[PDB]
């Protein structure tokens, strides 16, 4: 019967441990695929302003070329 | 010992939070400077009172209470408010900028800027504590802090205390005071990210408390201040028996041994009587039969649902005031007799009582009358489950077109994050409709 | 606090920005002099959200005046509230634009953005917590229009994170003679659609059949038309200037009003509208709802509502309110998307305008929009399927696939408008 008291509790700290555990790391794995998520939508959001960006140059080479 | 502190995030949060703390300093008898002349304990003691106010040497009470909000003008009314002097600027956190109502904003893009803090801010508080027996968080479904940000911290708060209890109460939101059309989006969210995490969550339908203020007291268009003075008698209701000590006071963790059947249910039905009148209460003494008539008239519930229509696994009747047991047992026996209460066939069909004797008190200048005597009952029914689905349909009806959700994309989620939180609201669902059917 | 930069561009620009900062002036006590002669805590509360607070508690508007002539911008210094503007916000060119997108866009205009872009800068760096940016400007002319989604794309670059928010005036033949206005409009939609969060959408078909058939003006001149921008601008405005609860900042308003990221362009109206040769809580909203008191010439009964956004000013009973709204939407449901439920929101503001007791004003998403803009299309390919007056714009270096892209661009927001009326729950 100790031994059965001695599993039981140890039971219990091992599932706890556990639950924090795995808490720690789905959040951790939330916050860095969140981090990746928004600066891979702002980084288009800019690649395609710096593609107008450059259209704007071509109109203006385009218009020096016809004088 | 048996400490207890109260996290109030955002304006719902905040603002419930201010309502209940100015109640609980009239019921202690608490001065706006932290005085409390009757504590002969100074500096601090281990009165029932001490479980929810820390004390200073220079005799100050303090809130064990901290308030959050990703802005700053709701906490800054707290800050130049009637009670200024009761918290210290630490208890206070403010950011600059809101979650915009967008659930993402608030668990990640904004509140990520300012979770340590508050966890550094919640640590300093649990410190003090001897032997800390959980946290009250108070927020609202709606909001982008309310849901985001909330959901962060309890997931937070699990790795830094372990299976420590934490309770929620949670503002459900109602069309006729709601900021954002979002608002069943971040509902949902925050509810299958939380619900791993709180052990005990007490729902409070906006559109009840709307319509209880509407009807028993009066009130053409109620405001917040009615909602949530309303609201603070409810949770001081709640929390009576960890602020004060009686023969015949119930633990609130007992009730909530018989609330809890398993670890998803865990959303109990409160019902709050009586809510009357300074005019109509001058004639009347409402006795102890008429209050807890009162308990089981569904416009008096704190969610607008239909318990006819489920079946219960508990039922509590927590009292207030000049309240004895024999007429609790006279006042119980007429109900069983004359009302629609079916249990599950699993579980005892008894109803558990506790009474406080200190008798409630009210804030001057309100609307709700000073009684004698009141009672919460706090049920278990299957039929709050109905509030999920009126979410879910709504849910649903936006989500089928993804209306709004490149809002909530932008800031990094993905639709997978939707699906899932959906699903586990489908299962919760079902969870409610097995657990009301009979064995075999 | 939560600071807004206002950008006023070309001349339909400054004129109604000129405009609008003198209504919000008298609203919040300022004088021309920037001096507080107020007498409500009310106005200051929420102060810093359009004004510095300079030295001698002095309140500047943070705006920029963006011009390629100097000919606008000389008057609005020479104008009523001239003296109140920061002298170094005051940003133009010689050349002019000549009502050519493309001279505003490409070759004028970009001489001069960075120009623009150093004083956006100063401005941004002073706020506490910058919000975002209101764009004031028309679509037909070639600075505001060229130059100004030009501005939109550039401060989009640095502020990425930020509230784009425009006041848009469409060309119409009832106003304007140039006939390079389609051509102008539909490039500069074609911007608007990818770097905006929320446009309102001043018409001004709109504007001169109001001034004509509702307020009796036989002759509508310019400042007949920019009265009625102006009462416009300080109705959707007042939830980001005076203490409320809902829409209280840009990017609230955008995650009410904004189902989809290319459906941002705003229906504005407003309660009442009477001629000057001649009310209750029900007809307000009656107004406030009808085609009459449309800011934009799109009948909402011949499509239907993504969002609303309906803001009451004035003493009043909100349990009226209250009830007035429940009663139109359940008596005109036909006319919302079932799909976005409680879409419909209200807001109260005590302080009435100057010269009104009671006012509405309403912020419209409606698919009936594409009438807006299925009449711009109509005006641009009929000059285009002739190839009416390209060589302004190839000139400076624009090629004619640039004008097709832009007509497929504005063709497929019609249909994205119509897609989403069609769309049905069950
Ligand atoms: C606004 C408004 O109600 O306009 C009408 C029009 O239909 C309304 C109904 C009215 O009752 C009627 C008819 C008035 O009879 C009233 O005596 C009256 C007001 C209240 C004046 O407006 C005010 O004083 C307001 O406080 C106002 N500020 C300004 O307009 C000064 Br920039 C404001 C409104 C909203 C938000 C901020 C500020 C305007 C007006 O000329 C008259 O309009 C016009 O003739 C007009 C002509 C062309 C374009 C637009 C309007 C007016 C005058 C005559 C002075
Ligand atoms: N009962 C009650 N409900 C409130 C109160 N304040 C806000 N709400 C409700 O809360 C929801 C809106 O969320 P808020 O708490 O205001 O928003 P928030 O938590 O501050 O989050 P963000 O402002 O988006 O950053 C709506 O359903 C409101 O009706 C209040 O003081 N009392
Ligand atoms: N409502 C209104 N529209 C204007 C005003 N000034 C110009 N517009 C319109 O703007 C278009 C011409 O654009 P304009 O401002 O002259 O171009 P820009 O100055 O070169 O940027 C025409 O369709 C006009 O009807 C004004 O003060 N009010
Ligand atoms: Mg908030
Ligand atoms: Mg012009």
């Amino acid at each position: 019967k100790r031994e059965h008291e001695r599993e039981v509790i140890q039971k219990a700290i091992e599932e706890n441990n556990n639950f924090i555990k795995m808490a720690k790391e789905k959040l951790a794995q939330k916050m860095e695929s969140n981090k990746e998520n928004r600066e891979a939508h702002l980084a288009a959001m800019l690649e395609r302003l710096q593609e107008k960006d450059k259209h704007a140059e071509e109109v203006r080479k385009n218009k020096e070329l016809k004088e | 010992m048996r400490e207890c502190i109260s996290i109030h995030v955002g304006q719902a949060g905040v603002q419930i939070g201010n309502a209940c703390w100015e109640l609980y300093c009239l019921e202690h008898g608490i001065q706006p400077d932290g005085q409390m002349p009757s504590d002969k304990t100074i500096g601090g003691g281990d009165d029932s009172f001490n479980t929810f106010f820390s004390e200073t040497g220079a005799g100050k009470h303090v809130p064990r209470a901290v308030f959050v909000d990703l802005e700053p003008t709701v906490i800054d009314e707290v800050r130049t408010g009637t009670y200024r002097q009761l918290f210290h600027p630490e208890q206070l956190i403010t950011g600059k900028e809101d979650a915009a109502n967008n659930y993402a904003r608030g668990h990640y893009t904004i509140g990520k800027e300012i979770i340590d803090l508050v966890l550094d801010r919640i640590r300093k508080l649990a410190d003090q504590c001897t032997g800390l027996q959980g946290f009250l968080v108070f927020h609202s479904f709606g909001g982008g802090t309310g849901s985001g940000f909330t959901s962060l911290l309890m997931e937070r708060l699990s790795v830094d205390y372990g299976k420590k209890s934490k309770l929620e109460f949670s503002i459900y939101p109602a069309p006729q005071v709601s900021t954002a059309v979002v608002e069943p989006y971040n509902s949902i969210l925050t509810t299958h990210t939380t619900l791993e995490h709180s052990d005990c969550a007490f729902m409070v339908d906006n559109e009840a408390i709307y319509d209880i203020c509407r009807r028993n007291l009066d009130i053409e268009r109620p405001t917040y201040t009615n909602l949530n003075r309303l609201i603070s008698q409810i949770v001081s209701s709640i929390t009576a028996s960890l602020r004060f000590d009686g023969a015949l006071n119930v633990d609130l963790t007992e009730f909530q041994t018989n609330l809890v059947p398993y670890p998803r249910i865990h959303f109990p039905l409160a019902t709050y009587a009586p809510v009357i009148s300074a005019e109509k209460a001058y004639h009347e003494q409402l006795s102890v039969a008429e209050i807890t008539n009162a308990c089981f008239e569904p416009a008096n519930q704190m969610v607008k649902c239909d318990p006819r229509h489920g079946k219960y696994m508990a039922c509590c009747l927590l009292y207030r005031g000049d309240v004895v047991p024999k007429d609790v047992n006279a006042a119980i026996a007429t109900i069983k007799t004359k009302r629609s209460i079916q249990f599950v066939d699993w579980c005892p069909t008894g109803f558990k009582v506790g009474i406080n004797y200190q008798p409630p008190t009210v804030v001057p200048g309100g609307d709700l009358a000073k009684v004698q005597r009141a009672v919460c009952m706090l049920s278990n029914t299957t039929a709050i489950a109905e509030a999920w689905a009126r979410l879910d349909h709504k849910f649903d009806l936006m989500y089928a077109k993804r209306a709004f959700v490149h809002w909530y994309v932008g800031e990094g989620m993905e639709e997978g994050e939707f699906s899932e939180a959906r699903e586990d609201m489908a299962a919760l669902e079902k969870d409610y409709e097995e657990v009301g059917v009979d064995s075999v | 606090m939560r600071e807004i930069v206002h950008i006023q561009a070309g001349q339909c620009g400054n004129q109604i920005g000129a405009k609008f900062w003198e209504v919000i002036s008298d609203e919040h006590g300022i004088d021309p002099t920037g001096s507080y002669h107020g007498d409500s805590d009310l106005q200051l509360e929420r102060i810093n959200v359009y004004y510095n607070e300079a030295t001698g508690n002095k309140y500047v508007p943070r705006a920029i005046l963006v011009d390629l002539e100097p000919g606008t911008m000389d008057s609005v210094r020479s104008g009523p509230f001239g003296q109140i503007f920061r002298p170094d916000n005051f940003v133009f060119g010689q050349s002019g634009a000549g009502n050519n997108w493309a001279k505003g866009h490409y070759t004028e205009g970009a001489e001069l953005v960075d120009s623009v872009l150093d004083v956006v800068r100063k401005e941004s760096e002073s706020c506490d917590c910058l919000q975002g940016f209101q764009l004031t400007h028309s679509l037909g002319g070639g600075t505001g229009s060229g130059m100004g989604t030009l501005l939109i794309s550039k401060i989009r670059e640095e502020y990425p994170d930020r509230i784009m928010n425009t006041f848009s005036v469409m060309p119409s033949p009832k106003v304007s003679d140039t006939v390079v206005e389609p051509y102008n409009a539909t490039l500069s939609v074609h911007q608007l659609v990818e770097n905006t969060d929320e446009t309102y959408c001043i018409d001004n078909e709109a504007l001169y059949d109001i001034c004509f058939r509702t307020l009796k003006l036989t002759t509508p001149t310019y400042g007949d038309l920019n009265h009625l921008v102006s009462a416009t601008m300080s109705g959707v405005t007042t939830c980001l200037r005076f203490p409320g609860q809902l829409n209280a900042d840009l990017r609230k308003l955008a995650v009410n009003m904004v189902p989809f990221p290319r459906l941002h362009f705003f229906m504005p109206g407003f309660a009442p509208l009477t001629s000057r040769g001649s009310l209750t809580v029900p007809e307000l909203t009656q107004q406030m709802f009808d085609s009459k008191n449309m800011m934009a010439a799109c009948d909402p009964r011949h499509g239907r509502y993504l969002t609303v956004a309906a803001i009451f000013r004035g003493r009043m009973s909100m349990k009226e309110v209250d009830e007035q709204m429940l009663n139109v939407q359940n008596k005109n449901s036909s006319y919302f998307v079932e799909w976005i439920p409680n879409n419909v929101k209200t807001a109260v503001c005590d302080i009435p305008p100057r010269g009104l007791k009671m006012s509405a004003t309403f912020i419209g998403n409606s698919t009936a929009i594409q009438e807006l803009f299925k009449r711009i299309s109509e005006q641009f390919t009929a000059m285009f399927r002739r190839k009416a007056f390209l060589h302004w714009y190839t000139g400076e270096g624009m090629d004619e696939m640039e004008f097709t892209e832009a007509e497929s661009n504005m063709n497929d927001l019609v249909s994205e408008y119509q897609q989403y009326q069609d769309a049905t729950a069950d």
